[PDB]
């Protein structure tokens, strides 16, 4: 039983884990996305 | 008479000005709404927030 609980607490805390490094994922995606924009917009926009 | 028919179309001008306005207001805030919903989908997609 104290095997199971113990299995049971670490397959939770895999599963929160991968949820969490998927939202890290997802976050660093949209930085990347927002920082190539704002490269993007210095390039052009400074031109004149 | 003359002047008198310069009020008349004096007038006309005002009504247009105004109703000129209400357009120009609705623009507005239309445009508003929408440069608010760029921010909606910016703001809420970088996660930085």
């Amino acid at each position: 039983t104290s095997i199971r609980e113990t299995l049971e607490n670490g397959e939770t805390r895999m599963k929160m884990l991968n949820e969490f490094v998927k939202k890290t994922s997802e976050e660093i995606d949209s930085l990347n996305e927002d920082v190539e924009e704002i490269k993007l917009q210095k390039e052009k926009e400074l031109h004149k | 008479s003359a002047h008198l028919k310069l009020k008349e179309m004096q007038k006309v001008l005002n009504a247009h000005r105004q109703r000129a306005m209400e357009a120009r207001s609705s623009l507005s805030k239309a445009q508003n709404k929408s440069k608010v919903l760029t921010a909606l989908s910016r703001l809420q997609k970088s996660g930085r927030i």
